RNA sequence: ACGGAAGGGCACCACCAGGAGUGGAGCCUGCGGCUUAAUUUGACCAACACGGGGAAACUCACCAGGUCCAGACACAAUAAGGAUUGACAGAUUGAGAGCUCUUUCUUGAUUUUGUGGGUGGUGGUGCAUGGCCGUUCUUAGUUGGUGGAGUGAUUUGUCUGCUUAAUUGCGAUAACGAACGAGACCUUAACCUACUAAAUAGUGGUGCUAGCAUUUGCUGGUUAUCCACUUCUUAGAGGGACUAUCGGUUUCAAGCCGAUGGAAGUUUGAGGCAAUAACAGGUCUGUGAUGCCCUUAGACGUUCUGGGCCGCACGCGCGCUACACUGACGGAGCCAGCGAGUCUAACCUUGGCCGAGAGGUCUUGGUAAUCUUGUGAAACUCCGUCGUGCUGGGGAUAGAGCAUUGUAAUUAUUGCUCUUCAACGAGGAAUUCCUAGUAAGCGCAAGUCAUCAGCUUGCGUUGAUUACGUCCCUGCCCUUUGUACACACC
């Protein structure tokens, strides 16, 4: 039941293959990217 | 001067050349067989012929391939094929058809191979003929 | 010239003794020394099956066999002979394996 | 790419022969899962283009005009 | 080893058989030969007709050979295949099931197609013939009819040597037809093996 | 969405009809029993005896 | 006690040839004087080493998680031991 | 078709003469019953060590739960500045599972939602089916063409007699000439001082060469050390038996009975193959064989964890081990055959070393007539201890420890050590199999197999007694006969 709330309209890390698109999404110290 | 015996699956090589009364089966003496029992067995192609009757002839031999009476069956019978096969290809015709006589006579398979085979054994139980036992409720 | 020997295998009893002496005829055209085809015993792969897909009926049992014949034929030859007897022996069926 | 490298192969060779085993990760040739390259010949199917023949659980298929 | 060698190569044969049956069952397939040479293998597909399995000057056997490589992993030329017009077709148990359940299939009488085979394979210089369709023949009961014409063996090494016996699933609306095809070749036209009965004599003045 | 299959009746299948059970190993074949009797004329394994 | 007295070297062979984190976070959350809360688990194969002491395991024998308090006496047992997996059949 | 009808023949799935037993004991295994969450299920001579069914996971089909779509493809509405995909960290959960949530990142028309329409199903129906197998039926039986007899169903051919294992033949003859089955055939096991050919088989004469004995012998060694050969071994092409010869008996013959010769005289022994008709025999749980029905996204698909299939008042079938001295136990002697084995890799393992054992470790040979392996198997033989007592017979049950296989041994997988040492004193009524290298005893290899034999398929070792008949019992084949049977005496 996986329902993907829409997430209606709209920083940078190591792995430098993200480019320019890896947000990170800020919780609390959360260093980690929707990538990985 | 190259002579065989076999009953079931033992097969004994016997080599009869010209020496002075030499009677080997696997490197030691006639004496020696080791069934203990049988052994007259081994015996016999000799003390029907002549008891010692050679000084000329030594036989030697090798016996593989079937259990110990087969084994001693195979020997008996090999000695005494070698016996005939040296006294007719050597000495005469005469004194191997003599001496045939006696064993032929006297016949233990010692000339002519028992052809007695193991039957192949058969589904449905064991053994060639037995069957496993039938139950009906 | 070099020593050389050719393993022959097969099912087909007929295919291998007639590639056997195929390759003994083309050793004696040429006067070559060589030491006789050798017959390695055939090899009866035998399979035992219940005759029946279920469990049903009477158990009989049922054998297959597979008779896998061999023989080996080792000789001296130069490449030349080696090359030609290696391609003269490609009758359907028999596995033919020449090793130096 | 995951359906690219799966027609791309299909067109360039002709032909594709996939095992029967779902849960194999690596095809033997596409570098692609053995489920993905089933499941696009399986659309590729009847649809159009593709022929499939099973012949002991290998998934023969054939491109056609 | 050589004893797996020689039972894998028999599985391949197998499977190589039961492929091309599948496939090439609209093509008149009889049956694969098999030539291990030490250059490549060349697997020759016996049809009663090769121009399908040919195609369009060699797409489909040249596709039917990419795919058989690519199948049993072989190095591209390694593996060739090849394609014969079976002689005297008539004589293929396989090709005669084969043509039968095409008949049944697209609709056609079954006691029709079964004495269509017979005679055809009867004419064709066998000695014998015997079709033999079991199954849903009508409604519900599912009978078994046999349609014979000529002599048949069924006990011995003769029916190695000299019978030829195919065995078919047909598909129809109301379950499967089994079909089996049992052709005795003339054993005077034999060309190999045997070439009379066992208990044939022929005597001569 | 997997768990050890390295051994046992479930390590290997018929390589004909995918079927765990009854299988032939010997020689490496890895045919079903009914499988193989479908198909043993065609593998080179014959009736004698 | 134990035969004697990690503590694998003065045990039988089939625990030394063999050789849930969350048992110690429910004993120290919890007040003192009582047992800590049950832990579930489904790994009846787990040997009960001198360490899950005193804690309470729910213990899978295919349904209906069987409570067992661990004793000092369990040590060397395997965890399925004290989850019986049928009923009893009274006969 | 049947008959407690008659003639003839037959069969150790019948008996007679007997052997080994089974039924009694403990245990193993399958079945029923009971129980259970589930104890998955099919099958009741021709079910019950059967489904190759020796299930820890898998297998699995059952149960308690948790994921995923592996719902093709076609149409619309979500959508071409976002339909949808995934997510680390915590709640939830056996689960380090983004299942769902706290949560905001990530990806990109690959999919979501309705509609059809597919796909999968060890779901159901074997009484809708194919195929296969089993059985009727181990027997000798079955069929048409033309002719003959019948109004006809049908019949004759296909049979009085004799003979054969045989509808095998001699014959007879409203049948004649044919087909299938039987036989013939094929495989194998017997022999062949005949051919071909063999450091992948072997044997001798020289070499090298330890021992014992010294007129030169005996047994040993010499896997690239010499030559010769093929008796043993191997396997190709063949030979050989055809009841040969000789007697007797045979209605005229088919045949039969003895003896000799022969390797072999019973179809030479054993198989494989094996007709026409059938069964509502079994198998939809072998199959990507399958019709129909059911199910198909909280699945009856598939996968993951755990359990079950093994669960125990009881009854039954196949078996293993015994009840002992024709023995147990200790040494010592030290004889097979059929087979299998790993190049993407861990298989068969020799040898050395460690360990009481199981086993561990370091190498080695072998993809195999090469190495494991001469598979130095067991029963057996020899010499000793035991001394007839539940004993040193028997080894169930149980306790403790040590290992091995496996991701995982708990409900002990198995192996090993010590300890406990049950029933069982030859088994009721009943009942099975079997005629010669057979019964029986004995172990071995293969199959299943990661591990697990008390199972099976084969193999060889030791090797009897009894019979060479009969139709009494149980059945079978042919004929005659009676029937009020036809689902055919259930
Ligand atoms: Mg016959
Ligand atoms: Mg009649
Ligand atoms: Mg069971
Ligand atoms: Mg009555
Ligand atoms: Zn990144
Ligand atoms: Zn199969």
């Amino acid at each position: 039941k996986h329902k993907k709330v829409k997430l209606a309209v709209l920083r940078e890390c190591s792995n430098p293959t993200c480019g320019a698109g890896v947000f990170l999404a800020n919780h609390k110290d959360r260093l980690y990217c929707g990538k990985c | 001067v190259q002579t065989f015996g076999k009953k079931k699956s033992a097969t004994a090589v016997a080599h009869v050349k010209a020496g002075k009364g030499l009677i080997k089966v696997n490197g030691s003496p006639i004496t020696l067989v080791e069934p203990e029992i049988l052994r007259f067995k081994v015996y016999e192609p000799l003390l029907l012929v002549g008891l010692d009757k050679f000084s000329n002839i030594d036989i030697r031999v090798r016996v593989t391939g079937g259990g110990h009476v087969s084994q001693v069956y195979a020997i008996r019978q090999a000695i005494a094929k070698g016996l005939v096969a040296y006294h007719q290809k050597y000495v005469d015709e005469q004194s191997k058809n003599e001496l045939k006589k006696a064993f032929t006579s006297y016949d233990r398979t010692l000339l002519i191979a028992d052809s007695r085979r193991p039957e192949p054994k058969k589904f449905g139980g064991k053994g060639a003929r037995s069957r496993f036992q039938k139950s009906y409720r | 010239i070099i020593k050389i020997r050719i393993t022959l295998t097969s099912t087909k009893v007929k295919q291998l003794e007639n590639v056997s002496s195929n390759i003994v005829k083309n050793a004696e055209q040429h006067n070559l020394v060589k030491k006789g085809p050798v017959r390695l015993p055939t090899k009866v792969l035998k399979i035992s099956t219940r005759k029946t897909p279920n469990g049903e009926g009477s158990k009989t049992w049922e054998t297959y066999e597979m008779r896998i014949h061999k023989r080996y034929i080792d000789l001296e030859a130069p490449v030349q002979i080696v090359k030609r007897i290696t391609q003269i022996t490609i009758e359907p069926g028999v596995d033919v394996e020449v090793v130096v | 790419e995951d359906r690219n490298k799966i027609h791309q192969y299909l067109f360039q060779e002709g032909v594709v022969v996939a095992k029967k085993d779902f849960n194999q990760a690596k095809h033997e040739e596409i570098d692609t899962k053995n489920l993905y390259v089933i499941k696009a010949l399986q659309s590729l199917t009847s649809k159009g283009y593709v022929k499939t023949q099973f012949s002991w659980q290998y998934y023969y298929y054939t491109l056609t005009e | 080893s050589k004893k797996r060698k020689l039972v894998a190569d028999g599985v391949f044969y197998a499977e190589l058989n039961e492929f091309f049956t599948r496939e090439l069952a609209e093509e008149g397939y009889s049956g694969v030969e098999v030539r291990v040479t030490p250059t490549k293998t060349e697997v020759i597909i016996r049809a009663t007709r090769t121009q399908d399995v040919l195609g369009e000057n060699g797409r489909r056997i040249n596709e039917l050979t990419l795919l058989v490589q690519k199948r049993f992993k072989y190095a591209p030329g390694t593996i060739v295949l090849y394609a014969e017009r079976v002689q005297d077709r008539g004589l293929s148990a396989v090709a005669q099931a084969e043509s039968m359940k095409f008949k049944l299939l697209n609709g056609l009488a079954i006691r029709r197609a079964a004495y269509g085979v017979v005679r055809y394979v009867m004419e064709s210089g066998a000695k014998g013939c015997e079709v033999v369709v079991s199954g849903k023949l009508r409604a519900a009961r599912a009978k078994a009819m046999k349609f014979a014409d000529g002599f048949l063996i069924h006990s011995g090494q003769p029916v190695n040597d000299f019978i030829d016996t195919a065995t078919r699933h047909v598909l129809m609306r109301q379950g499967v037809l089994g079909i089996k095809v049992k052709i005795m070749r003339d054993p005077a036209k034999s060309r190999t093996g045997p070439k009379a009965l066992p208990d044939a004599v022929t005597i001569i003045e | 969405f997997s768990h050890p299959r390295r051994y046992g009746k479930g390590s290997r299948q018929c390589r004909v009809c995918s079927s765990h059970t009854g299988l032939i190993r010997k020689y490496g074949l890895n045919i079903c029993r009914q499988c193989f009797r479908e198909k043993a004329n065609d593998i080179g394994f014959n009736k004698f005896r | 006690s134990y035969r004697g007295v990690d503590f694998v070297k003065l045990a039988p062979a089939r625990v030394r040839r063999r050789f849930m984190k969350k048992l110690r976070a429910a004993k120290l959350a919890a007040p003192e004087n009582e047992k800590p809360a049950p832990v579930r688990t489904h790994m009846r194969n787990m040997i009960i080493v001198p360490e899950m002491i005193g804690s309470v395991v729910g213990i899978y024998n295919g349904k209906a998680f069987n409570q067992v308090e661990i004793r000092p006496e369990m040590l060397g047992h395997y965890l399925g031991e004290f989850s019986i997996t049928y009923t009893p059949v009274r006969h």
